[PDB]
RNA sequence: CGACUCUUAGCGGUGGAUCACUCGGCUCGUGCGUCGAUGAAGAACGCAGCUAGCUGCGAGAAUUAAUGUGAAUUGCAGGACACAUUGAUCAUCGACACUUCGAACGCACUUGCGGCCCCGGGUUCCUCCCGGGGCUACGCCUGUCUGAGCGUCGCU
RNA sequence: CCCCGGAGCCCCGCGGACGCUACGCCGCGACGAGUAGGAGGGCCGCUGCGGUGAGCCUUGAAGCCUAGGGCGCGGGCCCGGGUGGAGCCGCCGCAGGUGCAGAUCUUGGUGGUAGUAGCAAAUAUUCAAACGAGAACUUUGAAGGCCGAAGUGGAGAAGGGUU
RNA sequence: CGAAAGACUAAUCGAACCAUCUAGUAGCUGGUUCCCUCCGAAGUUUCCCUCAGGAUAGCUGGCGCUCUCGCACACGCAGUUU
RNA sequence: ACCCACCCGACCCGUCUUGAAACACGGACCAAGGAGUCUAACACGUGCGCGAGUCGGGGGCUCGCACGAAAGCCGCCGUGGCGCAAUGAAGGUGAAGGCCGGCGCGCUCGCCGGCCGAGGUGGGAUCCCGAGGCCUCUCCAGUCCGCCGAGGGCGCACCACCGGCCCGUCUCGCCCGCCGCGCCGGGGAGGUGGAGCACGAGCGCACGUGUUAGGACCCGAAAGAUGGUGAACUAUGCCUGGGC
RNA sequence: CGCGACCUCAGAUCAGACGUGGCGACCCGCUGAAUUUAAGCAUAUUAGUCAGCGGAGGAGAAGAAACUAACCAGGAUUCCCUCAGUAACGGCGAGUGAACAGGGAAGAGCCCAGCGCCGAAUCCCCGCCCCGCGGCGGGGCGCGGGACAUGUGGCGUACGGAAGACCCGCUCCCCGGCGCCGCUCGUGGGGGGCCCAAGUCCUUCUGAUCGAGGCCCAGCCCGUGGACGGUGUGAGGCCGGUAGCGGCCCCCGGCGCGCCGGGCCCGGGUCUUCCCGGAGUCGGGUUGCUUGGGAAUGCAGCCCAAAGCGGGUGGUAAACUCCAUCUAAGGCUAAAUACCGGCACGAGACCGAUAGUCAACAAGUACCGUAAGGGAAAGUUGAAAAGAACUUUGAAGAGAGAGUUCAAGAGGGCGUGAAACCGUUAAGAGGUAAACGGGUGGGGUCCGCGCAGUCCGCCCGGAGGAUUCAACCCGGCGGCGGGUCCGGCCGUGUCGGCGGCCCGGCGGAUCUUUCCCGCGCGGGGGACCGUCCCCCGACCGGCGACCGGCCGCCGCCGGGCGCAUUUCCA
């Protein structure tokens, strides 16, 4: 019964929830499990960034976000088109691709190129032997570095 | 400390590990130290007591200088039973008193061949450390 | 308290009309344990009541903030001489009470190296008084491994460790923090707000860096400040025996005028 | 004073509170994440020099082999062993072994009845008889063999 | 018409308690029933944790018992003696499965009732001996009795499971 | 199941027993654990498938605040009276 | 404080009850156990930190955790929450006023320059000014120090009242605007609905009380539902035996 | 009336394979209540929840848009935070209740049918040889069988694809083995084994010590080890361990190099010519369940039943109309996620034997019930069994002595041993049941005395006795306080240096692209402003922030002073 003032207020507890409280002790013994897995994920791909594949840049949606940039799931077709990276190989190279990804104005296009066309710049493609072939880079820009890159690779400033 | 994170440091663990420990094991625990004379000879702290070992009794109401040979090892009583360490029973019958190897001390080992070799191998281990220690 | 305590048995209450009460009876059987008292809180078996449960809120969330004001203030007290005295510290011949030291000591590698230096810098008397205080516990947290206790000893303030914490850490008393990570945990303990430290020149440079002076910010704590003073005289004998107080007050009545 | 009754205290009973212990629980976490027709889980019945129960094992039955260990096991016996030797005793466990029921499988659940191949006594393949051994569940797939049909054709 | 490092002091402004844990200390008045209920304070009490007592403890901890000595309005507490035989407490904080006379409460124990009710269905026992520490009851012998072959006899079924 | 008594269905029958849902619900019985101190009620209101209960006023306590002046120097208020 | 005596007083507790020593219930006795808990949500109070902000989660970077599943740090420090703005069902709209001078006819209406800038009344703790005393060992002069202070002011918070502004709505009215002159858009006056504005008070953490949802102070139904076990008693049918 | 193809079907103890049951914490598919709430109850709620059935895996399921949106647009699934107790549902009551965006954890994408081209270019099983053989594989060779054109394999799947011509640039990827090298993060991966510091020093307690003082050298040793346990009490150093990028030995993994055996002639752009999509499905009607989903969110049955610039979606039914957005009716896929069952560990502000699991123990035991099922009680001698030899009474159980033990006032259900209740011993009482409150008395029990308790302490006066002073100077040390702020260090407010400003850094939506570097933007300079630091002078608070001299005062030590003094004692 309720006395003089105050929210009438609903809570959720009917059902039988205590059958289903799900407690938190896990989450710092969790937080070390990602750690320490994440530190053998680096460790595997050697020289590669640890953060993965290179995003795109890509705007929110809705009036709300809008103004708003964010990393993207992948770089598009026509950006691998007009960068000139077969789509195929830019999977080997750490590109992101998606290929569901419209392209509605140019914009967004040409600022997607010129991030890939730096990323082009800036990547110290290893050859496939010691012995080396065509595109692989100097035993220089090699030896100057076999580093990984902490964090994400050519971060996104809105 | 202990830093090792698969060692237990809990009374009830180390207790119950203890007391239901198997013989193998038990001999290693049933240890007992080395007289200082052979504690120079043999560069070695202490050795696991057998059957018919030399010993003093350094504690107790038994403590005392003798040198009694060691007559039985008692590993599920955890106790060893040593030549005139004794007592009256009621009926005259003497009767092997029971005492820890590690309240004891072996003046004379029974040297076998893996004996010898035991003590070959914790002399050899204290001379690594001493020459990592320097 | 496991979920099952208690409610494992099957019993019904025999209703009223057989003498007996009301209760919950274990149903059948030919033992001892049979039209007994099942479930409440008050029977022999039974379930205690509002059994405890995993999901008390355990963990208690500060203000951060709040968190570096308390370890301001017991940095602040760990100076006067009084507050750590006071806290047990037998700091009686030591030459300077924000004791900071060489930074060879980042060095040492053996505890030999580590006790010798507290005995010249008279740091010892404390951890004599350590060896002390070690004694029983009282009571059942013998049988859970806290079995013995003993006291908090000289806290030792590091920049780096270049084997420092290897050589203090058999000296029983002595905690290690970083300068980089302080703790209010160690800095007062029982929440008692004074305690002996020792710094190095390297750590205790830092410490400005860190916590910011006055009219600097942090540098280190992106954007924090010391707290700002209440009030600044703090010896108000020196306030109230001042010429610019003293000068406006009635003299004082004070002639006992009893029944 | 008398007996009895009541009260207090001493000592003794009854009874098992209290306190002190704890090889047990309860909770939280970590890693791994593996049963079965090559017979699982479960059940049964067995097995010790003296052993009923718990445990441990399977007619090789408180265990065999192997490897590690290195003198015991021990309630009492008895023993072994040369503990200068594959070597007691534990641990591990990769080899071996694993009675009967059980999805449970020749068919039945009496522990009853069988069939079919081979072996030993029995014969001198004489089938009997006895004993041993190996097969003999249902469903389903890939093939195999034997077939069925006024099913669709061809040749005769 | 002078200075308290000296007027000698009932007032002293030159410096200030024996007193001042300022959550302290002190003075004047007034008032004081209390269920349900509310609030405050508990140097009241229980168990565990961080601190702290250079605490206590086999030269005797906890508990237990006490026509011993005291304190407190009280919750309670402290000492003496006995018993016991291994741990335990004071202070500052934190924490709670924290204080019982009742619940036809739960589990265990013990009384009065009480040496009381009671050991009354179906006719029946007696004598001698033996064994034996010991015989109303065993066994043997003798007598007197009953079941009276739809049996208190002689054999099975089921059930028991070594009787 | 009943030649019918609601009989019988393992000492249980106008719906057997066992385990679970289940710590089922209860405006109704019962109980509800230390001390001192201070204040201290109500059984009347309106509404309610309300009349052995709630709601809402009332009556209680707690926390306060804002001012007042016995610090020769007071405004306002009342279970009165004029 | 042990026992005994005597005088006076004095019914057994718990409980429900208008009323209990009751011929009202519970209670033979002792020991141990035994009932307002925890989570969530709200509200108010209080304590602390920061304050038009605050915030910490969740995540991440620092360690094998002895103490650590802590502690620390983060352009993540703010995605985001709450807060800093309302009001309308909604399309939407959205908290300023005054004064002065000029120009439109000052038309209590429309447009252009300057100044002030959150209005005013009453009461308001408190500050501020202060005539004037009141003495000093003399007659006057006379700066210094107070004590009081009649009288007069600025007036916090808060309260009451009157103005004002924003949104909804109605009534009455007259003007403005332009890429689109339109069933377009904008304003004015006067009422009236709003959990509004009128120089901000919140955010986080902690404790307390209260109220709820949860087993929810502890004990208590008759019942209800799901899935299983029984015809060894007994009910009836059938098979095969026995008996009078 | 034959023989032979095939088709559809049988039978084999035919050859070789698989499936069956279990477990069930987590997971997938069905099925599905009622207590309960609503203060009654029927819709609602409880709840797609319990029970029921099915099937799994180390995870499962999901998953590469017939998606979101309506933006300047995002771009598989899962998970967390938020959205949000919101939109919505609801006897619009009780109550219930999502999604997108945004930020994170993780991150990975693919394959068919079809349409087409390619002598079925494909697959399975036989049998002979070489290797390899405890996850039956490689290579070769067989007119050795079969599957297959009612369609196997290569290319290829919407992100387009194929075939063609010329623009370009050049040719490592995989597996079966056989070796060999570096033992490859808790700082040598995983498993096993066996190892590694320092006192039983003195004295002294004790039945026993592990306890208490002590141990000249700077502090007994060791200390990368002072976790824990054990050992006749409390142990860094007695023993096991503990610490350590410590050691050795086994085994196994994982990755590096070499050789062999095979396979494998595997691109891209540019222009042309062709190629292109899953039917009793979508969709509709419907009835029933379900959802926040409301003129139908999803799943169903039944009836109708499609299309190809189609189809689906675009959260209010319909028609017209533009836009947007996917591409359904076939399939595979690690990861962050879950885990009250299992194996193996670690920990605790938990419980400490009526607690904590039913269960600390020969517990799912005994015991009960026809059965489904129900289900206890129960830990502790002692350091050591040293568990009471022997003598004696008794038929014996039981005693009495003796002995063991530090103790049997620890005697095999034995640590401690409360209360109820009982026995006795001592004391006291006794016809109004006892018991109680207040008030005295009497007696007991102990406790404090006193064999005067006349209790102490100051100061003084006298009387005895005894050491060195005090007072004073002198020398030394230490302390305080002071102003001249005297001299110097120290720091507040102000002013001067524009002096640190570039030899002072950060911050800024201040500016400049005259600059530099990298691609109008990023980074760095360069101006500017805000903030923090050097130089000296002046004024002032001269501040407990210190030094140095000087002064005054105090105290201690030693010098002086020998006695009308200053002490001590009675
Ligand atoms: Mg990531
Ligand atoms: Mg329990
Ligand atoms: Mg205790
Ligand atoms: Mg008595
Ligand atoms: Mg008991
Ligand atoms: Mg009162
Ligand atoms: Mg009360
Ligand atoms: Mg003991
Ligand atoms: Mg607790
Ligand atoms: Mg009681
Ligand atoms: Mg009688
Ligand atoms: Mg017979
Ligand atoms: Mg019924
Ligand atoms: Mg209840
Ligand atoms: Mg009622
Ligand atoms: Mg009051
Ligand atoms: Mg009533
Ligand atoms: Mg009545
Ligand atoms: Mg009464
Ligand atoms: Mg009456
Ligand atoms: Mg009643
Ligand atoms: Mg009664
Ligand atoms: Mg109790
Ligand atoms: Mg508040
Ligand atoms: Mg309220
Ligand atoms: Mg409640
Ligand atoms: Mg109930
Ligand atoms: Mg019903
Ligand atoms: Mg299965
Ligand atoms: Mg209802
Ligand atoms: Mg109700
Ligand atoms: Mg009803
Ligand atoms: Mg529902
Ligand atoms: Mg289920
Ligand atoms: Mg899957
Ligand atoms: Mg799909
Ligand atoms: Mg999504
Ligand atoms: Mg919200
Ligand atoms: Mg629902
Ligand atoms: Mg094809
Ligand atoms: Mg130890
Ligand atoms: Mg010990
Ligand atoms: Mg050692
Ligand atoms: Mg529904
Ligand atoms: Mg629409
Ligand atoms: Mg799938
Ligand atoms: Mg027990
Ligand atoms: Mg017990
Ligand atoms: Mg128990
Ligand atoms: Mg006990
Ligand atoms: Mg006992
Ligand atoms: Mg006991
Ligand atoms: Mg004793
Ligand atoms: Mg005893
Ligand atoms: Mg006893
Ligand atoms: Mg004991
Ligand atoms: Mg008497």
């Amino acid at each position: 019964a309720p006395s003089r003032n105050g929210m009438i207020l609903k809570p959720h507890f009917h059902k039988d929830w205590q059958r289903r409280v799900a407690t938190w002790f896990n989450q710092p013994a969790r937080k070390i499990r990602r750690r320490k897995a994440r530190q053998a994920r680096a460790r595997r791909i050697a020289p590669r960034p640890a953060s993965g594949p290179l995003r795109p840049i890509v705007r929110c949606p809705t009036v709300r976000y809008h103004t708003k940039v964010r990393a993207g799931r992948g770089f598009s077709l026509e950006e691998l088109r007009v960068a000139g990276i077969h789509k195929k190989v830019a999977r080997t190279i750490g590109i992101s691709v998606d290929p569901r990804r419209r392209n509605k104005s140019t914009e967004s296009l040409q600022a997607n190129v010129q991030r890939l066309k730096e990323y082009r710049s800036k990547l110290v493609l290893f050859p496939r032997k010691p012995s080396a072939p065509k595109k692989g880079d100097s035993s220089a820009e090699e030896l100057k570095l076999a580093t990984q890159l902490t964090g994400p690779v050519m971060p996104i400033r809105n | 400390m202990k830093f090792n994170p698969f060692v237990t440091s809990d009374r009830s663990k180390n207790r119950k590990r203890h007391f239901n420990a198997p013989s193998h094991i038990r001999r290693k625990i049933m240890s007992s130290p080395l007289s200082k004379e052979l504690r120079q000879k043999y560069n070695v702290r202490s050795m696991p007591i057998r059957k018919d070992d030399e010993v003093q009794v350094v504690r107790g109401h038994y403590k005392g200088q003798q040198i009694g040979k060691v007559v039985q090892v008692y590993r599920k009583k955890y106790v060893i039973y040593i030549e005139r360490v004794q007592r009256e029973k009621a009926n005259g019958t003497t009767v092997h008193v029971g005492i820890h190897p590690s309240k004891v001390v072996i003046t004379r080992l029974k040297l076998d061949k893996d004996r010898k070799k035991i003590l070959e191998r914790k002399a050899k281990s204290r001379q690594v450390g001493k020459e990592k220690g320097k | 308290v496991s979920e099952l305590a208690g409610h494992q048995t099957s019993a019904e209450s025999w209703g009223t009309g057989r003498a007996v009460a009301r209760i919950p009876r274990v149903r059948g059987g030919g033992t001892h344990r049979s039209g007994q008292g099942a479930f409440g809180n008050m029977c022999r078996g039974g379930r205690m009541f509002a059994p405890t449960k995993t999901w008390r809120r355990w963990h208690r969330r500060v203000n951060t903030t709040q968190k570096r004001y308390a370890i301001c203030s017991a940095l602040a007290a760990s100076a006067l001489p009084a507050l750590v005295m006071s806290k047990g510290h037998r700091i009686e011949e030591v030459p300077e009470l924000p004791l900071v030291v060489e930074d060879k000591v980042e060095g040492y590698k053996k505890t030999k190296e580590a006790v010798l230096l507290l005995k010249k810098l008279k740091a010892w008397n404390d951890i004599k008084k350590v060896y002390a205080s070690q004694r029983m516990r009282a009571g059942k947290g013998k049988m859970r491994n806290r079995r013995r206790i003993q006291r908090r000893g000289p806290c030792v303030i590091y920049n780096e460790d270049n084997g420092i914490v290897k050589a203090f850490r058999n000296i029983p008393g002595i905690t290690l923090l970083n300068v980089t990570k302080l703790n209010i945990l160690k800095l007062a303990p029982g929440g008692h707000v004074g305690r002996f430290c020792i710094w190095t020149e390297s750590a205790f440079r830092k410490l400005d860096d860190l916590y910011g002076t006055w009219r600097k910010a942090a540098s280190l704590k992106s954007n924090y400040n010391l707290p700002m003073h209440k009030m600044l005289n703090t010896d108000l004998s020196r306030i109230l025996k001042s010429p610019e107080i003293q000068r406006a007050l009635r003299a004082p009545r004070k002639k006992i005028h009893r029944r």
